[PDB]
């Protein structure tokens, strides 16, 4: 019941050979399942929680000088000296001063003087450092049982149920048996690692508006710092890049604390990853874990129970949602047990073979002496179908119209994986539940180029890569030969998709 | 502060959007014009010296760009 | 253990059935060894003092001029004598005080002046010898068999090793031995003898920091010299290297001392080993020794076990070092004493296929008691994995992944071979067991080149030979005629990478 | 006075830091810049001195550099 | 490190002869030599890229000095 | 008489002015001039005294360590902070070290650690600042005639004789003047501000020795120093250029404080000057001063002074200066009164005709009764000739034989003309005379190729010109047309000869 209408819902055709259910689960859009020995259920990554991290530097976008201390010297001697530059407490610089008769001095010109600062600081950037082992993740899954728009919505009484089940894979715990009786057991073979290698993914906490931020980036930007530190009396490291020594012409040096940079961190924060804290964990989003199922242990509850008879009714009119999957709710007569209830969508009327899918695979109520509204799904044919769903006599029909060509679909169907694939580079032959020889050969084939490509294009943010990739296209079939030139509108053709092709 | 590092030049690909990604492709395009709509000159004498190269009728084409490219974002 | 993360640590995984595995070990790390039913060893070169030596020059780095005395003569009145002039302990000069009425002369000229000083000593530094023997080298082994989280650099009980014994290989008794808890005793049929020279080598011993210094170099420092021990007050040779007066056309001698010399020294001894003289024998780390293993009566242990059945609790979580391998620390909950516990690079799916090599040999729960620790050092393979440790059902996995390439290891053995083989020459390639006579080259082709070598370039330095390499690398860029071009740009690009290498 | 002995000359090889190793690779270097910024006449002086019987392309570095080499310290 | 440089560099010509003077005159030579005398194998091998620059009948004559001189200073 | 034989005494018989004529007496010898008919005198640069001198820096050649401390951080934690690195009186350098289960966290990897050691200083070296001002140069003033047993040297109320005079000559009081009652007064005016090079002359003291060093040299030392002046720990600079971290080959990080600078710098010195200490002033040899010294207002005590009777007794046997002048020590026992030395030269004395120009002209005797002695001058002439007394039947005649080369001396001084040519280099055209043209121009011609001959050969200490001279005068004999084929012999050679007009 789950992830129908995530806008990007994924449904996973099993294989009647072994349980190979290798989805690449995503945090964001979904992946539900289907293989004849199974009723279908499917998992949608919710939360993927980091445990602790270490707070590798902290820096202040929010200085505060306070005392402007100046000391100056003639020719007369070497430099200048000042109460504070024998303390960490301030930030000092030194330079000359046209030092004349204006003061008194024998010689002329020549002098040197020395300003000061006490760094305080108002506001810092607390960043930290996340081990990939020690995080965590939270893949709830849902079956199409009995269902009432009792998706989403509620989850925690929903998991105390058959139907919907909450796992967690840890890097340690990564296989992960989500146990929902009735129908059986399920397989975790996750992979707590290759998530989103928080290795090089500092978290960052910004006033308490924290991203997941790049490990470069963060040592990158220079301001003030203090970190790995007891923090006591922050001894500071840096600090130019906010007390600014300007001497007002050459006679006195004056020094101001440039502003904040409190939202300039805020552009600068140009990155992907939002982050949200409890404090005590890193609760996050966007993310991706590939894993693995286990659909032996998942028992077709009803196949044993008698078909229902009796009056069904739309209680919802037919909803068709994202790409050709219609849900309908139903209830019942009012005096029944738990039976099976029958439909077939239909070509026809007379010779209603049953053509079409059924998403929902067993659909059955529930126990129930009262008219029970099972929600339910089904997936026509492309054109005129007709989810007919009871007995025979009273057959609660419905005139349905799938507008989509099963050319239409490849075509769009092609981009439910270009995306899935430049959002998740090579661990897109993943998706392939198998051990085929071009699923694999492809994560190993497009695995010397999710290395390279990557390596020498890594750095460009949507702007400049098309900025490239279209210089690259008329490199293309504009050039002395085809041969060598041929990669070039190839490669080239790749970075200006890219691009494009994250925006959709 | 002096030099500010982009998160930009490496963002993390994931399905959830990036932090702004909207107000993102607008800016570099309202910069790079938003420049040559106060220091137009530049263009014509940017200009000649795109000229004064391979002048190939296909590459005098990219130099061009490379100079309005360039003088905008002060690289 | 004993090398569980010293970036040094190269391993010698030769089942040559040779009982035997020449392996190069220094003060630089270690060495694991393993093979056939073998423990996997470590040997660690810790130790190696040198016990009796006495001086052979004593040099003065702190002149003390007592005494001044001089007398001129008048122009050829004769000469000027001086008592002082005779006896050892001062230093003159005869110098030409031109004098003639004024200067309390007769005539016009240029009498003669002898300045004399007396010349004492401060403080100096004495250069105790050396020779192969009065050697004693400290080696340290170590079976990553089954042991401690914690313990594996615990060093104190010697007497409880049934891994770390300690040996104690001398020059007089190049052979060993080994003592282990039912283990096989090892035994390094060596070469203290001859390990790292010694002959060209002594012991500085000024201001209490001493130094391994040449030999070659500790013969030409210009100070006093003072041959064998003091008998108190001694006779130095050269007693005006720091004595310096020069007196120009006048009456006025100007004797002066010229300070103390340390930094004159530190400053020029950036090539000299520091050592510890400490007590009474001095001590020499960062050495450097070639031995064999004798691999007859090491023969694993533990090996009769039953494959235990328990669920283990990782203390801790999988790591990885400098070279891919893996501690994983866990636990057995009471079940027996001590049997086998099994673990397996559970290449993805449930249980199946075992894959990697694991570098403990044969992993073993020694303990009658409860829980306790042990770590296996694994070498996962260069994808991803879980581990499987216990059992088959009651087996807990934690998911594991290492990176790289297939081929990153071939820019390893590749780049540690650079090192393993530019500060050790041609005793180097001594880390594998001899493989018949393909070796009477990689430790016999480098006594051809290298000491030619040794003596063409011998004496270089950084800055040196890159001028005088980086000229060679461009001179076979440009051979105008000859076969020199290979030679050329090979000699010269070479020697710039034997800096470009170990500590540069 | 002068102590002309140069172990970093007779390096010794092993798992350690040759005593005073730190800033060694980079002294060498230091002394010949506190030369030149200090003598920086002898800049063109060299340029020249070289040039005039390098008999060759290259060969005048070789020398305008195997010169600049020599003033800094055996001077 | 700790390289102390160069007063002989500026030499405050005078009547009094100057600091450790008497000395100087040799020293620079002196550490010149005991360098050689240690590893002469730096013939063949300097003495060699002589005949590989310039060629000329007093080429190698300088050349070969060039570095021979430059060797020590930077042993 | 003051300088009756110094190395480098020249004569200015050829004033050749309206009593005008310039010299540079500088701390090398004296100068004797004589005009066609003033009394000689004997003028010296005496002495020359800084006074007061601002301390620029106080170098540190000694460091002393203490407090070691240190800090590591496992491969997480980020950085590794030490209380200490807030002290500003501690030196520190943070690097990676090795760790893990073994050491701390157990997640392996290279983190982080530093350590810090405290500072001080057991010996400094301050660098007092000379300017232009504050430096009286000492004169003395001896003139002829009247002055005997050599009673020049004894400096004794140098005042109240009127044979003596003390000239003390400020930079801002050059024109000065000698009182000598009876010889009139001596007009001089100097170049207290062009004599030494006192601009960019510091002044340094190890210990007590005192010398003159050229500001570069004193600015371009890597010891930890203090600007200024401070009573305070004075806050070092460059704390670590004096301590040294020893990387251990794994684990620690240990600090190693250098050993005394002293004679480091006491032989860096080499090429330096030596300078005394009286008190606070900074007296000082060697140094070099320009003046004006006019002739008028001198007059002969004595034009009008009968012929003294008759007693020639010289108790000295007439030795000879160097540069061919004799001197006699007579001493008129039998005589009266004030009267007129009858001295003369004759080349035969047969019939008295002097041939040789004595000096002193003009010698006088006083208060001579019987015991009056008294010394004078005589520039024999070349080959045979006899010293003598005017008239007497008791008229000594000591014969005198003048050795050398009539016009061999002249050889002299074109090789001594060179002396004062390569030290004052080019105000050596300041010797006596007013110039005109061959005089005022030959600076003109100096000062300009005294420039550029410094500016491209400055810094080439002495070893250094030769080289770059010799195998430049090479140049000069290869190639063709002159205008590089010669320019390139003449200041190849030339080079040369500020090389052995050095120390000989
Ligand atoms: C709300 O949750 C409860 C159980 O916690 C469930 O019985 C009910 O059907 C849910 N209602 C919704 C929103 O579908
Ligand atoms: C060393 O061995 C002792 C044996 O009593 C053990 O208790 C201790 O934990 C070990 N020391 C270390 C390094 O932990
Ligand atoms: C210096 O000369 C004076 C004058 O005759 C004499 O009285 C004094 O003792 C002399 N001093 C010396 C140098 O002995």
């Amino acid at each position: 019941i789950r992830c129908i209408g995530v806008s990007n819902r994924d449904f996973v055709e099993g294989m009647s050979g072994g349980t190979w259910v290798d989805v690449v689960l995503e945090h964001g859009g979904c992946v539900t399942v289907m293989a004849q020995d199974k009723p279908t259920v499917d998992i949608e990554l919710v939360t993927t929680t980091v445990s602790n991290m270490a707070e590798v530097r902290s820096y202040c976008y929010e200085a505060s000088i306070s005392d402007m201390a100046s000391d100056s010297r003639c020719p007369t001697q070497g430099e200048a000296y000042l109460d504070k530059q024998s303390d960490t407490q301030y930030v000092c610089k030194r330079t000359l001063v046209d030092r004349g008769w204006g003061n008194g001095c024998g010689l002329f010109g020549k002098g040197s003087l020395v300003t000061c600062a006490k760094f305080a600081c108002s506001k810092k950037m607390t960043g930290k450092s996340i081990q990939p082992e020690n995080l965590e993740y939270r893949i709830m899954l849902s079956v199409h049982g009995s269902q009432h728009s009792g998706m989403i919505v509620n989850d925690t009484g929903h998991e105390t149920d058959e139907n919907r089940a909450k796992v967690e894979i840890t890097p340690n715990s990564p296989r992960a048996e989500a146990t929902l009786g009735g129908f059986g057991s399920l397989g975790l073979d996750c992979e707590p690692r290759t998530g989103l290698d928080f290795s090089d993914l500092y978290y960052l906490t910004m006033n308490n508006k924290h991203w997941l931020v790049h490990k470069e980036w963060f040592h990158d930007i220079p301001l003030p710092w203090h970190a790995g530190a007891d923090t006591g009396t922050p001894h500071w490291n840096n600090k130019e890049a906010l007390v600014e020594f300007k001497d007002a012409h050459a006679k006195r040096q004056t020094v101001v604390v440039l502003g904040s940079q409190e939202g300039a961190v805020h552009t600068a924060l140009a990155g992907a990853l939002e982050a949200e804290m409890d404090g005590a964990k890193g609760r996050l989003s966007s993310g991706h874990l590939k894993c693995r199922l286990k659909m032996d242990k998942l028992r077709l509850k009803g196949v044993s129970y008698s078909l229902c008879t009796a009056a069904f009714t739309f209680t919802k009119i037919p909803a068709e949602t994202l790409h050709g999957t219609v849900t309908v709710e139903v209830q019942y007569a009012g005096t029944d047990g738990p039976c099976k209830v029958p439909a077939q969508m239909a070509v026809d009327m007379q010779t209603l073979t049953p053509v079409g899918r059924l998403i929902t695979a067993n659909p059955v109520i529930t126990e129930s002496t009262e008219n029970s509204k099972m929600m339910l799904e089904l997936d026509p044919p492309f054109g005129d179908s007709y989810i007919v769903i009871g007995v025979g006599e009273k057959k609660i029909t419905h005139h349905w119209h799938r507008s989509g060509s099963t050319i239409g679909k490849a075509f769009e169907a092609t981009v439910r994986g270009a995306k899935r694939m430049a959002v998740l580079g090579d661990t897109a032959w993943d998706f392939g539940s198998v051990g085929g020889a071009l699923n694999s050969l492809g994560k190993g084939i497009h695995q010397i180029f999710g290395a390279a490509f990557k390596s020498l294009f890594g750095g460009m943010s949507w702007f400049s890569q098309i900025l490239i990739g279209t210089l690259l296209m008329w490199l293309g079939l504009n050039t002395k030969n085809g041969s060598i030139s041929l990669m070039c509108l190839a490669l080239g053709g790749v970075l200006i998709f890219l691009s494009t092709a994250v925006s959709a | 502060a002096v030099t500010l590092p982009s998160h930009s030049t490496r963002k993390l690909q994931t399905r959830s959007q990036t932090w702004l990604e909207s107000r993102e492709y607008t800016k570099h395009l309202i910069r790079v014009e938003n420049w040559i709509f106060r220091n137009p000159g530049f263009a014509l004498a940017a200009a000649a010296i795109a000229w004064l190269l391979g002048s190939s009728t296909s590459q005098k084409v990219i130099y061009l760009v490379m100079i309005l490219l360039i003088a905008p974002a002060y690289s």
